[PDB]
């Protein structure tokens, strides 16, 4: 199953549902007892996250899913300085 | 035990592969005929050490005479190094706990070339034998995060 | 009739052990005493071992410690001198026979950084966003066993720019020129 | 091996993966399951070149080293309008002022 993530400027990012569960914020929107139709929600609009940041975030999902149990060389995650601060805002707003 | 799953992946303990080629490093500058005698006498001599290096790394399985060296929880055995089984070869056995994963290492060295091979094996008995199930408390501390837990101080 | 004991041992240059011991002794006694709770055992007074050079005991949480054993006078490689080596252990003493496990260095560094060297604080993210000061986690070697949260990677990539740039600003204060003891450095033929 | 791709069309972006020696036509099948259009109605593009349905992903230039989770490779998508193709168009991301 795939879920859909809309950025602040309207860009649509479709990632695997299992990967999007990395974010703590996204997890509470997509999983739970089902009282609020979380297990039937497959689309999330982020007014808070621009597209160039949300694109980095979605890579981070697929990056954390592969190199999580492999004790092989964990590859460096490129974070350009211009995006550096802005990406921490999205990561704090999402993770945990 | 969840340790069996952590064995399935490749190179769970760094620099060590599930199968690997080993050499007898030692007296690298001396002639080969002298090395074959140095390694053969070392396995037989009563207070001699033999070590084998995994090729491409600086990681080594060090075999010690029990009467001259000890360790916290390592238990001496007489059959970990066996020569007189097969003429021209020497087999090796090494039980140890690597990253909370109980393993058994088995390998051999050719007496004329001083080269060999070996691979790891799972020891599900030692996992049951290890008490208090602190190996699952160990794995907890390995997955913990400290990056934002300390409380700031402004003075 | 000859019995053997086997333990995983990294083969390291003697120059590396001198560098590690000098760093451990500095941070327990003369520095800001970051490793003040560490314990150094000289070649004597160690439980008897021909090849035993020294032990370093780094206590952890819940009556647990890491033991770093250095070995000397190992099988010669070239010339006539004995080789040196290091072995890494995690020791849990709460159970009936102590729990003992050999660990690769990147794990040991990650376990040590849980408790000892300075990291990003509780308010680290808030202060960074608004322009306030913040400790920089001087021990980047610690965040290397497990793949870190995106909050860490973003703020650590952000620190590399505050250390790379003198004001042309200077929001956060620089790291110290005296490294911290790293087992990955001690056991690594890095270069 | 594993290749990590960004199938991009207009403002739509699909983060997915496939084997390095896998056909292009099967990739259109992954697109059909997500965006609900038969493969006969879609062109897949790598860089500035139309892709053959039979060619493997590795042959087209998607090696495990170029397409990685931290920096995926971009794959164009066209979604032919009914009775006629349309030009390839990939709207860019937002730029960060810094």
């Amino acid at each position: 199953m795939y879920v859909k993530l809309i950025s602040s400027d309207g860009h649509e990012f479709i990632v695997k549902r299992e990967h999007a569960l990395t974010s703590g914020t996204i997890k509470a929107m997509l999983s739970g007892p089902g009282q609020f139709a979380e297990n039937e929600t497959n689309e999330v609009n982020f007014r808070e996250i621009p597209s160039h940041v949300l694109s980095k975030v979605c890579m981070y999902f697929t990056y954390k899913v592969r190199y999580t149990n492999s004790s092989t060389e964990i590859p460096e995650f490129p974070i350009a300085p211009e995006i550096a601060l802005e990406l921490l805002m999205a990561a704090n707003f999402l993770d945990c | 035990p969840d340790q069996r799953s952590k064995f399935e992946n490749e190179e769970f303990f760094r620099k060590l592969s599930r199968e690997c080629e080993i050499k007898y490093t030692g007296f690298r500058d001396r002639p080969h005929e002298e090395r074959q005698a140095r390694f053969q006498n070392a396995c037989r001599d009563g207070r001699s050490e033999i070590a084998f290096v995994a090729t491409g790394t600086n990681l080594s399985l060090q075999f010690f005479p029990a009467s001259w060296q000890g360790e916290q929880r390592q238990t001496p055995s007489r059959e970990y190094v066996d020569l007189e089984r097969e003429a021209g070869k020497v087999y090796l056995k090494a039980p140890m706990i690597l990253n909370g994963v109980c393993v058994i290492w088995k390998g051999w060295i050719d007496l004329q070339r001083l080269d060999g091979m070996g691979c790891l094996e799972f020891d599900e008995e030692r996992a049951q034998q290890e008490d208090a199930l602190a190996q699952q408390a160990f794995e907890e501390a390995r997955r913990r995060t400290r990056e934002f837990e300390d409380r700031d101080r402004s003075h | 009739e000859k019995m053997w004991i086997v333990r995983p041992v990294w083969r390291v240059d003697r120059r590396k052990i001198e560098q590690w011991h000098s760093l451990v002794k500095y941070h327990m006694y003369k520095g800001k005493k970051e490793a003040r709770e560490w314990e150094y055992v000289p070649h004597f007074k160690v439980p008897w071992g021909w090849w035993s050079h020294s032990e370093v005991h780094i206590p952890l949480g819940n009556n647990t410690k890491i033991k770093v054993t250095t070995y000397w006078n190992l099988t010669t490689e070239k010339g006539w001198l004995g080789t040196y080596g290091a072995a890494l252990a995690y020791i849990d003493q709460k159970c009936d026979p102590p729990y003992f496990t050999d660990i690769d260095p990147i794990v040991a560094d990650s376990l040590i950084h849980k408790i000892y060297f300075p990291c990003f604080t509780d308010k680290a993210i808030r202060q960074a966003i608004l322009g306030e000061k913040v400790l920089l986690c001087g021990f980047q070697r610690g965040h290397r066993d497990q793949v870190g949260t995106l909050q860490y990677l973003a703020i650590q990539a952000w620190a590399r720019e505050q250390v790379k740039k003198h004001g042309r600003g200077s929001q956060v204060t620089l790291p110290s020129r005296v490294h911290f003891p790293s087992l990955a450095y001690l056991c690594g033929t890095l270069a | 091996m594993d290749v990590f791709l960004m199938i991009r069309r207009h403002k739509t972006t699909i983060f997915t993966d496939a084997k390095e020696s896998s056909t292009v036509f099967e990739l259109k099948r992954i697109v059909e399951g997500i965006l609900k259009r038969p493969p006969d109605e879609q062109r897949l593009y790598k860089d500035d070149q139309l892709l053959d349905d039979g060619k493997t992903l590795g042959e087209c230039g998607f090696t495990s080293q170029t397409a990685r989770p931290q920096a995926p490779a971009t794959v164009g998508l066209a979604f032919r309008a009914d009775d006629t193709f349309e030009a390839l168009c990939i709207e860019p991301f937002s730029s960060p002022p810094e």
